[PDB]
This record gives structure tokens, C-alpha cells and sequence, in this order.
């Protein structure tokens, strides 16, 4: 809300379309003030001072640079339009990914961990707000491919192993929330003389103490 | 010798000084004077100090008003090494929520010429 | 414009008045296609927010990225790879056409490239959406194991391996682009189609277009200035419609490598800060992780992936 209202330059490309469409415009009419060739630019000038034959002759330059005119504008247009089209295909791609649902797509909504879009309605145009998840306040930790117990390598089961420095745990591992390393967590492949770095720590059976 | 005749300005609501680059020729036939790929510039400052680019020259040349316009490398951001390590993992241990907004057109003004 | 039109003859030049705005709209159009060409730089390589670099040390178990890392002993800082994609691929000035140099030089999109891979390297795709973790090299390969369905285990008991095959299929780029003369024939077609724009447009200045003369200096010093305003008319004509064509052409051509570069930029980031779920988005088989490389007007990804082998059939069933 404040940056929209303290930024003067906030909607250029919104602007830069409106700015592009009315200078294709003008131009087109200021040409109507070119003679290319003829007597007058103005028609009834022509038509007030000469008769027929030299008449046609003096209409058909205007005819030819405004007819050229015509063309150039529409041709620009077209090949603008294109490009309009693109961009309208793109916000309606966002409207689908973004807004209606909840995109795995890197970039595509927002930097960040993409959350959940909202679209605003603009002149000719369309905003969209994207809600994004970032990462903050990173801590360095020890790390080990897997743990060593009972001869056996056990890997995470969904998040990776760290170290404060004197115990291990295992965490999820977007945000740091530490826990005992148990059969619950972890899974077991093979044994330890497979994986470079493994390392020797206790792995917790939850039924020990119960059994 | 021929070529363009380009002037470098900071908006007119900001100050009415401006350099001017003469496209393509050598400085010394032209009538802070600096030789860039693009040109001959004069009228801005020459500096060895690196900033994020404001008005582009070319070449990696960038001006800017800082008062007087300047000339300068531009840089391409700060440098940054990460700590890597055979065994260091870095884990957030908080975040922030982000709100960032993107603009894309969808239509033009419907004209009709007769 | 009116220099290609025209030359330096003011009779030529009062006379091209008389069509008005036509030359100040095609240098617009040219000018908004050169501003273009540097945006759509920006938009692909300008995607990191630090330049990030490599350890010193280039222990990553086992994986060697030498080939597509600077190489610091060129003057250029380009990698291996690089410098051979660009080993791969005057009188126009005369007649009032030039080239404006890039904003970025090769120089400084060879370091986004760089960094780019630096951070991709020591901290996978954390970089990309917020501050850049590190994580040994081998961890990040098992998490992106996991992202296409192999359990984690599979990466560390096989480590040695998968490095040497990783190894073994960079070579072979190396190898491949070294020996195959139409490799880059994608980018050679952009370079050959703009040169065949220009030089058609310098030779229609050889053309009559119904004149007496296709050179301006032979009617003005043959003809006084009534019969040779005639004679002018009809090179303006022609000059005109030469120069039209041609940045007619140049718009629709832009356009396409507008596409391209939208392209390439949705790329590095659903490829190279990431790791993509899109089928054949990102080469074929699934989607480990990609490295870019710059190249001459374009970009090179090279993308990584797990490619299932030596099937064997067995019996199955929905349910025990
Ligand atoms: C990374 O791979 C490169 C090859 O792509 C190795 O560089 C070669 O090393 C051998 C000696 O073992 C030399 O005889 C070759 O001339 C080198 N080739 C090149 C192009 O330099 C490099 O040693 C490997 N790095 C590591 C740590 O293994
Ligand atoms: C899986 O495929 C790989 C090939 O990529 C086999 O590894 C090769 O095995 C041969 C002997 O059969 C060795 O001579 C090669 O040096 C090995 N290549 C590499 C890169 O190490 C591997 O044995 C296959 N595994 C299974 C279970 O069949
Ligand atoms: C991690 O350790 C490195 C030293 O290897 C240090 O420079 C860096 O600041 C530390 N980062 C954090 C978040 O603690
Ligand atoms: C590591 O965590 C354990 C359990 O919370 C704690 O007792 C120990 O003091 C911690 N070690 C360090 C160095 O903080
Ligand atoms: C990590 O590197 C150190 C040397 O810096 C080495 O002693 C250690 O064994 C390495 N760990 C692994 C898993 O390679
Ligand atoms: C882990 O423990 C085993 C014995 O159970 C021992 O042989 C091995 O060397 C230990 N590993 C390390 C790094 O101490
Ligand atoms: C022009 O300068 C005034 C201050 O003198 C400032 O308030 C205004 O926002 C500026 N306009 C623009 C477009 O920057
Ligand atoms: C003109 O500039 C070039 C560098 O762009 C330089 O090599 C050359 O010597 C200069 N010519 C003169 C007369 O200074
Ligand atoms: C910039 O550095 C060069 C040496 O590389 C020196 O000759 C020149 O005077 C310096 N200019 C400024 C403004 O520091
Ligand atoms: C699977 O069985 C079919 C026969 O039904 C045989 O033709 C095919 O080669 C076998 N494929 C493999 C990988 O064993």
C-alpha cells in the first residue's frame, strides 16, 4: 500500500502501453499534414483551385503517402498486438499457477518459496501479489550422510542429520527443529563400509524402555 | 568522420547538467573528457569506484549524478563466498513472509481507423 | 535514415520532407529493438543477486566440475567449454549503418555464468529463493535423488560411480563439440540471417528504382534542379521502401528472439536454481540439476539427468 503510493515510476509498463499506442496515433494523424509531393496537404485546396485532370493528378500523391501512412501504422500494430498477446497469455498462465493454486515452478510466482497469489485489477492490466516463504537467520551445523549403530547405516528418513557440536539429531530441512534420532525417523540400507563420512551415534528404539 | 549525437541527463526535475557522447569517434576530433567503446564522452567524471548501473553508456560503461555526472564500471553485485565444506550444512532457523508484486498488461485502447 | 536516403545531398534531404515523420518512426523502431537486445541479456543472466565463488579447494567427492568452471589461467575467465563455443561462432558505417556495442561484454556475463554456478554448486538451490546454504556436494545430489523418486541410499552406495558417469558425460561435451562443425547452428543462423538483412539493404542502393543514375552525385552534377528533383523522387521512393522492409523484418525477427530469451530466462530458473518436474523441460530423462555456460549472443544449458537402465520383467500385484 505505502510503496504503490510513494513511487511515481511503480506502473511503467502499464504506462509505456498507453505512452506507445498514443504515439502511434499521432504520428499517424500528423501525417495527414505531409504533402508528399503535392501542392497542398489539404484536399480542399486542391479541389478549390484546379480542375479535374490536374486535380487527380495532385490527389493521387496524397493518396500514395497516405495510404503508406495507413500501412505503417497497422502493420506496427499488429506485430504490438502480438506482443500483448503473449503477455496477456503469460497473466493468465499466473492466474492459473499462481492464484488457483500453489506453484512448485522456481521464480514463476514471486521469489521465494511460492505461498499463494492474489490478483488486483489495473488500467489494461492485471497486478498480482505473490506470497512467498523465505528462509531466514541460517545457523552453520555438522552434517553426516548417514549414522552408524548396531553395524547397521541408517539414513533420514525425511530430513538430514546435524550436530551442535556434541550430539546429533535429525531435522527437517527448511527450518531447524532438532530431534532424537530413532527408528521412527530414520531407515535402514546395508551396512557402514558403503558410505564415505558415516558416523558412530546411537539410534533410539521408542519400545526399549517399554520391552 | 560522422556519427550520433547522444546526451547523457539526470531528469531536469533533478538538474539541468548533461554530458554528451559522440558516438564512435576519438576524443581528439570532436570540436572530463573520457574514450569509452561506444564513444567519446565528455562532460562526465571518470572514476575507478564500482556502481549498480543507472543510465547506461555501453560496454559496461554506466553514468549516474552523484554534485556532478559521473562515469564508471558497472558492477555486477556484491561478492559473496559461501562457506563449503565437505561436512557444514547451514539450516534456517527462522523466516519472513514476502509480499511482492508483479504487473503485466493484457490489453491495448480498442482503435479504429475508417 | 536520411543518411542511407539521402547521403550528405540537401537536395535530397529538403526533398524528404516532404514525407514527414516516415524516418524519425524507423530509427524509433530500430532504437526499440536495440534496447530490447539488452534486456533480454539481462533477464537470462542477470538472475543472481551476489556474485558468488567457488572453495580454493575443489573437493566435491569425486564430482569434477573443471570443464565448465573458469578457467584461470585464460585471460578471458571463461571455462573450457566456453572458450571453445566461441571459438564456433566498414563500408556498412559508409552508408550511415552501425553497431552499438552490448551493455553486458562477454567479459561480465562470463561472471553471472560463473556465479551462477558457484552457487549452485556449494549450495544447490537455496540460492535461488533467499539466502545461499551450504551443503556438501554428494548430499545435494541425494536430495535431488530423492526429488525423482530414488530413495537417498542409492546415491551414497553408488557414489563413485555416479561420479564417474557424471565425469564421463561432461568429457564427452567436451568431446562432442570439439568434432561437430554444425553444433551451434542454432546461434550461426541468428548471425546469418541479420547479415543477409544488411547486405540486402546496402545493395538496394545500387538500384535505379527508374532513375537515370543510382548514384545521387551523377544526377546533381548532370541536371539542373527541376529535372533532377524528378530523378531524386524516384531513388527517395525506392530507398524508402528498401528501409521499410528491412525494419519490418527486423521487428518480426526481434520478436522471435524476444520468445527465445523469454525461453532461455524461464529456463535458468526452473533448470539451474532448481530442480523441474516438467517432462522434457529440462533434457531428456528426470531432472537432476543443469549448469549453464555462456555463449556468442545466446546461452548454453547443460542439463543432468537419471536415465533408467537394464530393466528386468517380474510378476505384480495390486495387493497382498
Ligand atoms: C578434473 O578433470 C580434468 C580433466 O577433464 C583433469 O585434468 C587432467 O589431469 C591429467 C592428469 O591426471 C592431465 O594429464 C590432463 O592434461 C588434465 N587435463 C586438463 C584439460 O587439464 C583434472 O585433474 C581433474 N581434477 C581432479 C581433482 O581430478
Ligand atoms: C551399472 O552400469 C555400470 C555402467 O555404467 C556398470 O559399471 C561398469 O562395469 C564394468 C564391468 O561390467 C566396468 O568395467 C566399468 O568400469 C564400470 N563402469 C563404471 C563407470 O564404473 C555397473 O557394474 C552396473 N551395475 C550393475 C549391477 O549391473
Ligand atoms: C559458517 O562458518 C563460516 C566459516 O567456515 C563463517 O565464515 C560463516 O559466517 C558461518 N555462517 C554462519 C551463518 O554461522
Ligand atoms: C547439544 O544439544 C544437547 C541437548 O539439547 C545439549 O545438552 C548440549 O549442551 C548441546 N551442545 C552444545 C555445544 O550446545
Ligand atoms: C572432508 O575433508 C577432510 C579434509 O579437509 C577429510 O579429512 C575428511 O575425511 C573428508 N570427509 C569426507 C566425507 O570426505
Ligand atoms: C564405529 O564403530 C565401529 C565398531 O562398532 C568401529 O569399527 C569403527 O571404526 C567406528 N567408526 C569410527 C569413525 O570410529
Ligand atoms: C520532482 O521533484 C519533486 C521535489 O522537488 C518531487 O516531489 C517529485 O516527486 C519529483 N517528480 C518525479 C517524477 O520524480
Ligand atoms: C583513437 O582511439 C584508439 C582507441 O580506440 C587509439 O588506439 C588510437 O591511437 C586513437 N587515435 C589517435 C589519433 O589518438
Ligand atoms: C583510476 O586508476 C588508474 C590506474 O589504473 C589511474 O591512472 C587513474 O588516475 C585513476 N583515476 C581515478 C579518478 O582514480
Ligand atoms: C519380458 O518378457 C517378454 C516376453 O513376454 C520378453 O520378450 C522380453 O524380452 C522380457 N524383457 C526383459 C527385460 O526381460
Amino acid at each position: 500500500q505505502d510503496s504503490l503510493s510513494s513511487t511515481p515510476s511503480a506502473l511503467g509498463k502499464l504506462q509505456d502501453v498507453v505512452n506507445q499506442n498514443a504515439q502511434a496515433l499521432n504520428t499517424l494523424v500528423k501525417q495527414l499534414s505531409s504533402n508528399f509531393g503535392a501542392i497542398s496537404s489539404v484536399l480542399n485546396d486542391i479541389l478549390s483551385r484546379l480542375d479535374p485532370p490536374e486535380a487527380e493528378v495532385q490527389i493521387d500523391r496524397l493518396i500514395t503517402g497516405r495510404l503508406q501512412s495507413l500501412q505503417t501504422y497497422v502493420t506496427q500494430q499488429l506485430i504490438r498486438a502480438a506482443e500483448i498477446r503473449a503477455s496477456a497469455n503469460l497473466a493468465a498462465t499466473k492466474m492459473s499457477e499462481c492464484v488457483l493454486g500453489q506453484s512448485k515452478r522456481v521464480d514463476f510466482c514471486g521469489k521465494g518459496y511460492h505461498l499463494m497469489s492474489f490478483p488486483q485489477s489495473a488500467p489494461h492490466g492485471v497486478v498480482f501479489l505473490h506470497v512467498t516463504y523465505v528462509p531466514a537467520q541460517e545457523k552453520n551445523f555438522t552434517t553426516a550422510p548417514a549414522i552408524c549403530h548396531d553395524g547397521k547405516a541408517h539414513f533420514p528418513r525425511e530430513g538430514v542429520f546435524v550436530s551442535n557440536g556434541t550430539h546429533w539429531f535429525v531435522t527437517q530441512r527448511n527450518f531447524y527443529e532438532p530431534q532424537i534420532i530413532t527408528t521412527d525417523n530414520t531407515f535402514v540400507s546395508g551396512n557402514c563400509d558403503v558410505v564415505i563420512g558415516i558416523v558412530n551415534n546411537t539410534v533410539y528404539d521408542p519400545l526399549q524402555p517399554e520391552l | 568522420s560522422f556519427g550520433g549525437v547522444s546526451v547523457i541527463t539526470p531528469g531536469t526535475n533533478t538538474s539541468n547538467q548533461v554530458a554528451v557522447l559522440y558516438q564512435d569517434v576519438n576524443c581528439t576530433e570532436v570540436p572530463n573528457v573520457f574514450q569509452t567503446r561506444a564513444g567519446c564522452l565528455i562532460g562526465a567524471e571518470h572514476v575507478n569506484n564500482s556502481y549498480e548501473c543507472d543510465i547506461p553508456i555501453g560496454a559496461g560503461i554506466c553514468a549516474s549524478y552523484q554534485q556532478s555526472i559521473i562515469a564508471y564500471t558497472m558492477s555486477l553485485g556484491a561478492e559473496n563466498s559461501v562457506a563449503y565444506s565437505n561436512n557444514s550444512i547451514a539450516i534456517p532457523t527462522n523466516f519472513t513472509i514476502s509480499v511482492t508484486t508483479e504487473i503485466l498488461p493484457v490489453s491495448m485502447t480498442k482503435t479504429s481507423v475508417d | 535514415c536520411t543518411m542511407y536516403i539521402c547521403g550528405d545531398s540537401t537536395e535530397c534531404s529538403n526533398l524528404l520532407l516532404q514525407y514527414g515523420s516516415f524516418c524519425t518512426q524507423l530509427n524509433r523502431a530500430l532504437t526499440g529493438i536495440a534496447v530490447e537486445q539488452d534486456k533480454n541479456t539481462q533477464e537470462v543472466f542477470a538472475q543472481v543477486k551476489q556474485i558468488y565463488k567457488t572453495p580454493p579447494i575443489k573437493d566435491f567427492g569425486g564430482f569434477n566440475f573443471s570443464q565448465i568452471l573458469p578457467d584461470p589461467s585464460k585471460p578471458s575467465k571463461r571455462s573450457p567449454i566456453e572458450d571453445l563455443l566461441f571459438n564456433k561462432v566498414c563500408a556498412q558505417k559508409f552508408n550511415g549503418l552501425t553497431v552499438l556495442p552490448p551493455l553486458l561484454t562477454d567479459e561480465m556475463i562470463a561472471q553471472y555464468t560463473s556465479a551462477l554456478l558457484a552457487g549452485t554448486i556449494t549450495s544447490g538451490w537455496t540460492f535461488g529463493a533467499g539466502p545461499a546454504l551450504q551443503i556438501p556436494f554428494p548430499m545435494q545430489m541425494a536430495y535431488r535423488f530423492n526429488g525423482i523418486g530414488v530413495t537417498q541410499n542409492v546415491l551414497y552406495e553408488n557414489q563413485k560411480l555416479i561420479a564417474n558417469q557424471f565425469n564421463s558425460a561432461i568429457g564427452k561435451i567436451q568431446d562432442s563439440l570439439s568434432s561437430t562443425p554444425s553444433a551451434l547452428g542454432k546461434l550461426q543462423d541468428v548471425v546469418n540471417q541479420n547479415a543477409q538483412a544488411l547486405n540486402t539493404l546496402v545493395k538496394q542502393l545500387s538500384s535505379n528504382f527508374g532513375a537515370i543514375s543510382s548514384v545521387l552525385n551523377d544526377i546533381l552534377s548532370r541536371l539542373d534542379p527541376p529535372e533532377a528533383e524528378v530523378q531524386i523522387d524516384r531513388l527517395i521512393t525506392g530507398r524508402l521502401q528498401s528501409l521499410q522492409t528491412y525494419v519490418t523484418q527486423q521487428l518480426i525477427r526481434a520478436a522471435e528472439i524476444r520468445a527465445s530469451a523469454n525461453l532461455a530466462a524461464t529456463k535458468m530458473s526452473e533448470c539451474v536454481l532448481g530442480q523441474s518436474k516438467r517432462v522434457d523441460f529440462c533434457g531428456k530423462g528426470y531432472h537432476l540439476m543443469s549448469f549453464p555456460q555462456s555463449a556468442p549472443h545466446g546461452v548454453v544449458f547443460l542439463h543432468v539427468t537419471y536415465v533408467p537402465a537394464q530393466e528386468k520383467n517380474f510378476t505384480t500385484a495390486p495387493a497382498i
